[PDB]
């Protein structure tokens, strides 16, 4: 029967452990996501530490619905838990309304639950930032949450390492109007901007959210388009 | 079973029989149905033995708690009131209690009538029991507000004499108390056979 | 010292000294001596005063017709395990309709005091139970401890300066099993008089005696059947 | 031993958090209250309007029952909890017993709940001190005070806030038996206490009366300006 | 249990000099069908007492399990103390009374025989918790059938021997085999003494049918 | 289906004497058309000034009796003193009321002396009302016994009959005569008689046999 | 069972109850009151299970007074009636349902007077006139013959006299004594007890 | 050994989490509700005005809560979203209870009790959020209230935000208007307030927000007004700056 | 450090119950005397203000018609024990037709004298003197927050109870009479107090066998004040 959360106000007013979780996200794996004119392209930086490793086990681009994809910058084991929570929540929306839940409602509900984790006791907040996207009702959307429960809506952004650098690079090369393959083009450009040199079909993993539906892309077409994508 | 009570100018008249049978078999003839609540409060046993005994003991309990906490004598409307609050909790659950609540108030005489069906009222004349309508006949015949003490004694004594006379379920002793301003006073307990040698001629 | 605070915390020698602090609280109690013969179990306590007008607080209390105990240490826990004690008396006394064997009961007392000697949020109990009981095989004298390690004996003694009476138990434990109820009693006050500072004598009002037998119900006395026990005495060899 | 948890005592047995709860009470705004023989009367000082807000929401005097009159000390919102709590309580007593709800019972409720509320763990105690005016039992005028420990207590006159011993010493220097049963001299007594306010600003005074059968009657700062006029005029009579 | 499926029949039990003899059959009839003509209706408690019962045999398995567990408990205490058969009658009485007090009965009719401390013991236990002591018990129909024979011999003579009471039980069980429709020609006789608890084998009866040649 | 109640029989007589209290009851135990035993005494010397008689449902009799003795241990080992008889009637009344909606199918009479050492008979109903009386016969033979008790004890309907106080042995003759006369007509009654006498010096017991059918 | 009436006027509500508290053989009480002053413009009438009527009047009456002391002003009779019927709907699907038969009579500074009529099955209604019992049948027939939306309160009084006189004609019970209120812009005003010499 | 204060007074006798929460309040954007009788308004300040956003939300500080009531906000954003969803739950439950909208005051005090319970007991981090209240009723018309973390609230006509708005409140006292319900003069006055106190050069519309709440015949409509009329309020208020420099 | 409710001292017990028995001493004093003619009792009110109404402060309260009380220390906690104790005696009459014996009343309060629990609240700091007349005649009782109850012949509490009990042991014997114990008791009172002995400072509590009722003296209290 513990828990007064953990959290007090600083004499400045700041929330220090939450800031440390933001330091953990800043030390997180780099990725980027771009809302194009037709869909949203998510791309992660996923390099194995050993050459023995299988990449078919862990998967980063993750749907919640057949029109909804999501990536992160944080840790996988917490990411599976909060993803599982969002899965159960989305099924609950489908039970009540029998209808695919809009991405804004995902961000309201899930971000409210993460805010409960900020004002939740027993342990730590979840030091994972999220990139949520879905081609809901004609328009695709791109919503970025944080460990502190807040969120935004970006045309294109990046999180992880050198996210300000690739953020300035997407600020430079990116515009309002692109296409899906153009967003993959400048997404591979901003991916090699901050990533390592050896970039293969397994060093990255890319999904898109078509208005026809979410499509988690494979290392086949990643190996095809990314076969010298410029 | 037949009880009655009515307030007048000089306090309240409390009268009862003492017959409690068991179906067609007489259990006892000496049943003091007028449960003495306080030196300033009296109640009746009108339907239910453990109901009136228990619940009126619990009410006298609660009024004692009241007087200890507030250092103050309770009102008869408060006692009948919280009595009805206690009885109401078991509504429809098979409990018979139709008692009369008597005492003195700062507003004067205190006369209230509470049933198990939430029939808490005040009034001036009441009679409960099998031969109650007998006592409404003779009592509502001979009733006046300005009657005297022995006048009301022979009135209600005559009333129990008639009600126990026609009722096969009423008899035994004629219990008779007299609520005053300061507090009640036991009058007498008389036999119906004595009132038959007395009142027959 | 920073470890010597709680029940859960092991010491760096493994000896949780709060238990020893409870032992020190048990040593603060008055002196009392329990004993038994082959047939008759007698336990005697030492009453003390708060003031001259204040009554002498007893330690012996009746529990069952064949069970009598003394106490040293805490009082609210003593009445707590007295109510639990008589509670467990009427449990099997109701259901099984038999008097209690003593060892199962005191084992239930040790398991009862197991958790407050185990968990955080729980303190031990200052307990000085000298136990006289009668199962099918007659008298049994147990003793307790806040470490919940109850000890069977033929006779024990606890409280202040009780070690002299313990030596009396050693040098007359052969005598105790054979002699009867009256001279065995005056052996008992010939242990409590060695629990005394020698400048004062064992008077009437500061003592009480509980006696239980295989054919005798447990009964406590104060000055009245004790004055015929206070006779037949010698003075101290000064 | 420390000035922390409401549970432990000092080595000489004290509750520093109860003592600290008395501090914001003593550092609160000032309010006075007396009983007339029929017309009980009270008034808070230091209205202190700040040019840009409404002040019907900051009203510190209300009623649970129509026979009774509310005031407090310390801070506001905890006293709001106690007030709405005792609206539920006085209304519930009204529902149970058809009596007029008595000041002694409701102050046993408030002081008792403040007491056991102080007993319970991890719960910040009420830093208030209520002033409860009821003329109920044949309109018999009564005024009680409370405590941050939660001890209901009757006085004959009362003053709280900063300088409560000063204005209370003025009421010791003003306690005439004739001030009552000459309820206009009770009015001059209330104007004497508001005249003996720590600022005595004239416009920051808010008074409310009751003739033990009426409602809570709110005064006006022109009748009270006439009360300061007859106060300074009576001071000129003393000159 | 509102509906007992598999029931036993009458159980005979009577004290004698230095022990109690209790006999019962080996029949587990489900309704009018004798579905289980080979069972055991007696639990041998360790050394002092012994249980015969009627009613639901599944309940007899259950109380066999619980009572056997409790005997295992006080035996594995090792204090040198056991349960008295009167204490078995006590706890069983409280158990059946609390059982029926929740309006869920256990359909049983139990008889406890305990020879201990030189003292014979024979306590009845009802499903309804009505429970007493008697020198001779006869459950089921045998209350209507062999119990006047029991009281007949007991009023004829208070004390008996194991042979007298034993052959008496043999005759009574034979009679119950004559006119009981829930009888069967296979029974066990058991006996608690100071020599201990004794269970005998599947004994049988010896009828007469000479009157069938009459009209 | 399961019926919880059954009638086990019983016939109780209690007389509040001048300094005694005589409670006698048959020991024959029957049910339906079967005697279970001829020895089931319903009289129980709780204290030296209290003997209780309990008829009706037998498991509630034994159960309730053990509960009574347990609460005697609660009162005394709480309080270092025994109960008065009316306190037992009060506590028992709270018990019988405490099982209001599932009543005991049990009749009860408490006999014993007061603090004046005079007999105090408390009749009961199966819900828990009571009063101090002088004489009660509970069980099956209540209508069999009460009018003769009015004729002899109460001297009712008797012209020119003075009220001599009934002595002890004269009351013993009364008890044996009424249990013979009730035994000739009740099927629930016979074979023995448990007689208890609550004196100021102890309780005397005496079992007087009856007819054996 | 017995009687109520809640006649709505252009600016007034004329209500009438009985004073009878009979019990199944005799008339126990001949000066009963069911008119329940909820506020200074809102009134309560009820016929139902006599325990539930009183306790319901406690909870609703004192609860309205809790609104009045708490917020310090009077409810609307519409949303107040919605609160009462809300509490009936709470009470319905419950282990303890109440069987009471309500009608409410409020007044607004804006909407003027208002008439609401409930059920033992929690039914909201807004009527010109409503009643209970079999006097509901007789009196709503008679007032149905004599309804005028713009009618004066004195025509309501004498029309009530007439309709009660026809109630003395062919009704089986006694029902002698009838209490009457009237609502105005001021509020509750009592009209006298209405009894009639039969012969 | 891991306990913060969370429910205890400072030594002498003051408070800790309340003061630090107010320090979190002072470092935020600026809003205002102005004096208007025929409606009421709210100005607001956009925070995080980076260009690569989407701005398809149409309400960031504003929360139209039930029908005729809205609230600007200052503090932790998602905590405030918890409080707005809970608030609409409370007043929407009142609308279920009476089928009548809230009088707004017991709503305001109710939320003050919600934060206040976190101040007294259950020692957690309380809400460091102060927020506005606009609305209308049948008893006092259009209203303005101020939430406090201390459980306190204000029935205002000219409100207050933190460090960016103390000079704004001094401008409200020194430039306090009274009597006129003219919304447009309140827009020029608020354009002066955000013009001086908002340090945005030339008062960019993408850094500000304005929305009003007027009476319409029984509806009491809420004008979440668009950007072009804000642009002509910029040109109009800079024309008022030209009128200010006529004296030069 | 300052090991509270769940840590004994390395020699003895609670440093917090020691703080409660410590916290008795700040209270005003009270002296009850068990006379066989009837237990009398007195208390110092220690009235401060002229506005401070004297009858507003209670020390003797009437549990049962022959049972008064006397407190020392924590006021509304003691009064909580008063109301609950009156409930318990009312249960004893309710289920026994008779008064709970005063020692068993003190054992009933003395059960939860130490049943303070913050888990599974705080301990109390009030000492109690009980005056009754049971079936064994007059009874005078003293308990403590530590629950160690003792019957006392004549007990002083509160402030200056050392010299009050000492001079009490000087003036006390077994065959004391009622008014003797009254005037001697107020002699000890005006010894140990600092204020002028008037009607305001003290109040009496007199239970007797013939005067089971009225554990009080009303303004003949003033007469016994001028009797000395």
């Amino acid at each position: 029967g513990y828990s007064f959360s953990l959290t007090t106000f600083s004499p400045s007013g700041k929330l220090v452990q939450i800031e440390y979780a933001l330091a953990a996200v800043a030390g997180g794996a780099p990725s980027v996501g771009i809302k194009a004119a037709n869909g949203v392209v998510l791309a992660t930086e996923k390099k194995q530490k050993s050459i023995l490793y299988d990449e078919r086990s862990v998967h980063k681009v993750e749907p919640i619905t057949k029109h909804i994809g999501l990536v992160y910058s944080g840790m996988g084991p917490d990411y599976r838990v909060l993803v599982h929570r969002a899965r159960k929540l989305a099924q609950q929306y489908y039970l009540v309304y029998q209808e695919p839940i809009p991405t804004a409602q995902l961000v309201q509900r899930v971000a409210s639950v993460m805010q409960e984790y900020t004002q939740s006791g027993g342990v730590r907040p979840f030091g994972v930032s999220l990139l949520i996207c879905g081609w809901n009702e004609g328009r695709p959307y791109l919503f970025q949450s944080d460990p502190s429960g807040a969120y935004f809506a970006w045309k294109a952004t990046a999180m992880g390492k050198n996210y300000v650098n690739g953020k300035t690079f997407l600020e430079k090369r990116y515009n309002e109007d692109l296409e899906l393959e153009d967003a993959i083009h400048t997404a591979i450009l901003t991916l090699k901007e901050s990533f390592e040199g050896q970039m293969t079909e397994d060093n990255i993993e890319v999904g898109i959210c078509n208005e026809a539906g979410f499509r988690r892309l494979t290392p086949t077409e990643v190996k095809d388009y990314l076969a010298a994508i410029a | 079973t037949t009880t009655l009570a009515f307030k007048f100018r000089h306090g309240v008249i409390v009268a009862a029989d003492s017959r409690a049978t068991a179906g067609a078999y007489i259990a006892s003839q000496t049943v003091k149905k007028v449960i003495e609540i306080n030196p300033y409060l009296l109640g009746t046993m009108a339907g239910g033995a453990a109901d009136c005994s228990f619940w009126e003991r619990l009410l006298a309990r609660q009024c004692r708690i009241y007087e200890l906490r507030n250092k103050e004598r309770i009102s008869v409307a408060a006692a009948s009131k919280l009595l009805a609050n206690m009885v109401y909790q078991y509504k429809g659950m098979g409990l018979s209690m139709g008692t009369m609540i008597c005492g003195w108030d700062k507003r004067g005489p205190g006369l209230y009538y509470v049933d198990s069906e939430g029939n808490r009222i005040s009034g001036a004349t009441f009679s409960v029991g099998s031969g109650s309508v007998y006592a409404y006949g003779v009592m509502d015949r001979g009733y006046s507000y300005d009657l005297e003490v022995e006048q009301a004694y022979d009135l209600a004594r005559r009333a129990i004499y008639q009600a126990t006379y026609r009722d096969a379920y009423s008899g035994g002793a004629v219990n008779l108390y007299h609520v005053r301003e300061d507090g009640w006073i036991r009058v007498s307990s008389d036999n119906v056979a004595d009132l038959h040698e007395k009142y027959s001629g | 010292n920073q470890y010597d605070n709680d029940v859960t915390v092991w010491s760096p020698q493994g000896r949780i000294h709060q238990i020893e602090y409870a032992m020190e609280a048990v040593k603060q109690g008055s002196a009392t001596v329990g004993l038994k013969s082959k047939t008759h179990a007698v336990l005697v306590a030492l009453k003390r005063a708060q003031s001259e007008l204040a009554a002498h607080q007893k330690k012996i209390l009746h529990v069952d017709n064949h069970i009598g105990i003394s106490i040293a240490g805490l009082t609210a826990d003593a009445r707590l395990l007295c109510n639990f004690m008589r509670q467990e008396c009427l449990d099997s006394r109701f259901v099984f309709d038999r008097p209690l064997p003593v060892s199962r009961l005191v084992s239930l007392i040790g398991s009862k005091t197991q958790i407050p000697t185990q968990r955080y949020g729980r303190r031990p109990y200052g307990v000085g139970l000298l136990i006289a009981g009668y199962d099918d095989m007659g008298p049994h004298i147990f003793q307790t401890c806040p470490s919940a390690n109850y000890f069977d004996c033929r006779a024990m003694s606890i409280g202040a300066r009780s070690q002299s009476a313990r030596t009396y138990l050693e040098r007359h434990m052969s005598e105790f099993m054979e002699c009867n109820l009256n001279e065995l009693v005056k052996h008992g006050l010939r242990a409590l008089r060695e629990t005394l500072p020698a400048e004062q004598d064992l008077t009437t009002k500061n003592v009480s005696i509980g006696i239980v037998g295989k054919d005798l119900e447990f009964t406590i006395y104060d000055d009245d059947d004790v004055s015929p026990f206070l006779e037949g005495l010698e003075e101290r060899p000064q | 031993s420390y000035d922390r948890a409401i549970t432990v005592f000092s080595p000489d047995g004290h509750l520093f958090q109860v003592e600290y709860a008395q501090e914001a009470v003593k550092k609160g705004s000032t309010a006075v209250g007396v009983r007339g023989r029929d017309i009980v009367v009270l008034g808070v000082e230091k209205k202190s309007v700040a040019k840009l807000q409404d002040e019907r929401t900051v009203r510190k005097i209300c009623a649970l029952d129509d026979n009774v009159c509310m005031a407090f000390a310390g801070l506001t919102a905890d006293a709001r909890i106690v007030i709405n709590r005792a609206r539920v309580e006085c209304q519930s007593h009204r529902l149970t017993v058809e009596d007029p709800v008595t000041v002694e019972y409701i102050t046993r409720y408030i002081a008792s709940l403040k007491q056991r509320y102080t007993q319970s763990n991890g719960r910040r105690p009420f830093g208030i001190s209520a002033l409860i005016v009821g003329f109920d039992f044949d309109g018999t005028p009564r005024l009680y005070q409370t405590d941050p420990s939660g001890t209901y207590h009757a006085w004959k006159a009362n003053a709280i806030g900063r300088g409560a011993k000063s204005v209370r010493e003025f009421l010791e220097k003003n306690y005439t038996d004739e001030a009552i049963e000459t309820d206009d001299l009770t009015i001059k007594l209330v104007i004497k206490a508001l005249l003996e306010v720590v600022q005595s600003g004239g416009k920051n005074i808010e008074l409310a009366v009751m003739r033990r059968d009426q409602s809570l009657k709110i005064l006006n700062p022109e009748e009270i300006e006439k009360y300061v006029a007859e106060i300074e005029k009576e001071k000129e009579e003393n000159e | 249990t509102q509906n007992p499926m598999v029931t036993g029949t009458s159980v005979l039990g009577v004290k004698f000099e230095g022990g109690v003899v209790i006999a019962a059959d080996m029949l587990g009839s489900y309704g009018s069908l004798a579905r289980f003509r080979n069972i055991s209706r007696i639990m041998r408690v360790n050394n002092s007492t012994m249980l015969g019962a009627s009613g639901d045999y599944a309940d007899f398995q259950y109380l066999k399990q619980v009572l056997g567990q409790m005997v295992i408990d006080e035996e594995l205490l090792g204090d040198g103390h056991s349960y008295s058969p009167r204490a078995i009658h006590s706890w069983l009485t409280r158990a059946m009374y609390s059982r029926r007090s929740k309006m869920n009965p256990l359909w049983n009719t139990m008889v406890i025989g305990g020879y201990a401390d030189g003292e014979s013991f024979l306590g009845y236990v009802d499903m309804l918790g009505v429970a007493y002591e008697a020198p001779s018990l006869a459950t089921g129909y045998g209350a209507y059938l062999a119990q006047p024979l029991l009281r007949e011999v007991l009023e004829k003579q208070p004390v008996l021997s194991q042979t007298e009471a034993r052959d008496l039980v043999e005759r009574c069980m034979r009679v119950l085999y004559y006119r009981d429709a829930r009888s069967y020609n296979r029974f066990q006789i058991a006996t608690v003494t100071e020599k201990g608890v004794e269970i005998e084998g599947p004994l049988s009866t010896e009828t007469n049918w000479d009157i069938a040649h009459m009209i | 289906r399961f019926s919880p109640y059954v009638f086990n029989g019983g016939t109780i007589l209690a007389i509040a004497g001048e300094d005694f209290a005589i409670v006698a009851s048959d020991t024959r135990l029957s049910e339906g058309f079967s005697i279970h035993t001829r020895d089931s005494p319903k009289c129980y010397k709780l204290t030296d000034k209290t003997v209780i008689g309990c008829s009706g449902f037998h498991g509630d009799c034994l159960t309730l009796t053990k509960i009574i003795e347990a609460r005697l241990k609660m009162y005394k080992h709480s309080n270092n003193k025994a109960m008065t008889t009316g306190a037992i009637a009060a506590m028992l009344s709270t018990i019988l009321y405490s099982r209001r909606f599932f009543p005991y199918y049990v009749y009860n009479i408490i006999g014993g002396l007061d603090e004046e050492g005079k007999g105090a008979v408390y009749s009961f109903d199966p819900v828990g009302s009571y009063q101090r009386d002088s004489f009660k016969a509970g069980g099956s033979a209540s209508a069999m016994l009460q009018p003769l008790l009015d004729n002899q004890v109460g001297f009712k309907n008797m012209q020119n009959v003075e009220h001599v106080p009934l002595s002890l042995d004269r009351a013993m003759r009364l008890v044996k005569d009424v249990f013979i006369s009730a035994a000739e007509r009740d099927v629930y009654t016979g074979d023995a008689l448990r007689i208890c006498i609550v004196t100021k010096e102890g309780i005397r017991e005496e079992t007087v046999s009856l007819r054996k059918d | 069972m017995e009687y109520l009436i809640g006649i709505q006027g252009p600016d007034y509500v004329l209500v009438a109850s009985d004073r009878v508290a009979a019990s199944n053989i005799v008339q126990m009480k001949d000066d009963h009151d069911k008119m329940f002053k909820m506020s200074e413009k809102i009134l309560l009438l009820c016929v139902g299970e006599a325990g539930d009527t009183v306790q319901f009047a406690e909870y609703i009456q004192k609860n309205v007074q809790l609104y009045k002391m708490r917020n310090g002003y009077e409810l609307s009779p519409t949303a107040a009636a919605n609160f009462t019927r809300r509490n009936l709907a709470d009470c319905l699907r419950s282990r303890t349902p109440y069987h009471v038969n309500l009608l409410l009579a409020g007044y607004d500074e804006h909407e003027g007077p208002a008439l609401y009529y409930m059920d033992y099955l929690a039914a909201l209604a807004k009527a010109p006139f409503a009643a209970h019992g079999y006097g509901a049948f007789l009196t709503l027939s008679i007032l149905d013959r004599y309804y005028t939306p713009t009618i004066s309160r004195e025509r309501a009084v004498e029309l009530l006299r007439k309709c009660l006189e026809e109630l003395q004609k062919r009704f089986i019970l006694n029902l002698p004594t009838f209490s009457v209120r009237i609502i105005d812009k001021n509020g509750i005003h009592d009209l006298d007890n209405i009894s009639f010499p039969k012969q | 050994r891991y306990d913060s204060r969370t429910t205890i007074f400072s030594p002498e006798g003051r408070l800790y989490q309340v003061e630090y929460a107010m320090e979190a309040i002072g470092h935020a954007g600026t809003c205002l509700g102005i004096l208007a009788n025929d409606g009421v308004l709210l100005a607001a300040e956009r925070r995080n005005i980076h260009k690569l956003l989407d701005e398809v939300f149409f309400s960031e500080k504003i929360y139209k809560l039930n029908e005729d009531m809205a609230c600007s906000v200052a503090g932790i954003t998602s905590d405030a979203n918890v409080l707005t969803n809970e608030l609409r739950l409370i007043a929407q439950r009142y609308l279920l209870q009476y089928q009548e909208p809230i009088p707004c005051e017991q709503l305001v005090t109710a939320l003050c009790d919600i934060k206040q319970a976190y101040t007294q007991f259950g020692g957690k981090r309380p809400f460091g959020v102060s927020l506005l209240y606009i609305g209308w009723d049948k008893h006092y018309g259009f209203q303005l209230y101020q939430s406090d973390p201390s459980g306190n609230y204000g029935g205002w006509k000219a409100t207050c935000i933190g460090n960016n708005s103390a000079a704004a409140v001094s401008m409200l006292k020194q430039d306090y208007k009274e009597g006129e319900m003219t919304l447009k003069s309140a827009l020029a006055l608020a354009i002066k307030v955000l013009n001086k106190t908002m340090d945005v050069s030339k008062l960019s519309a993408e850094k500000v927000e304005i929305a009003t709440l007027t009476r319409e015949n029984g509806k009491t409509v809420i004008r979440v007004l668009k950007q072009k009329e804000v642009e002509q309020l910029i040109k109009k208020h800079e024309e008022e700056e030209a009128k200010a420099e006529r004296e030069k | 450090y300052d090991r509270g409710v769940n840590t004994f001292s390395p020699e003895g017990r609670l440093f917090q119950v020691e703080y409660a028995i410590e916290a008795i001493k700040l209270g005003s004093t009270a002296i009850g005397i068990q006379t066989s003619e009837g237990v009398c009792l007195a208390v110092e009110k220690r009235i401060t203000s002229p506005l401070m109404e004297p009858s507003s402060i209670e020390k003797i309260v009437e549990i049962d018609a022959h049972i008064g009380c006397a407190m020392s220390g924590l006021i509304a906690d003691a009064k909580t024990l008063i109301d609950k104790a009156r409930v318990e005696t009312q249960n004893h009459w309710f289920t026994y037709n008779e008064t709970m014996t005063v020692e068993s009343v003190t054992q009933a309060v003395s059960n939860l004298a130490l049943q303070f629990g913050e888990e599974d609240s705080r301990p109390f700091g009030v000492a109690l003197l009980f005056g009754g007349v049971d079936e064994k005649g007059p009874q005078l009782f003293h308990m403590d927050p530590s629950g160690t109850f003792v019957q006392c012949d004549a007990r002083a509490i509160g402030s200056a109870s050392e010299g009050a009990q000492s001079s009490l042991q000087e003036v006390y014997h077994k065959s004391m009479t009622l008014k003797e114990a009254i005037k001697s008791s107020l002699i000890i009172l005006k010894q140990v107090m600092e204020e002028k002995l008037n009607a305001t400072n003290i109040e009496l509590a007199t239970v007797q066998p013939g005067q089971n009722f009225h554990m009080f003296t009303k303004e003949e209290l003033e007469e016994v004040i001028k009797d000395i």
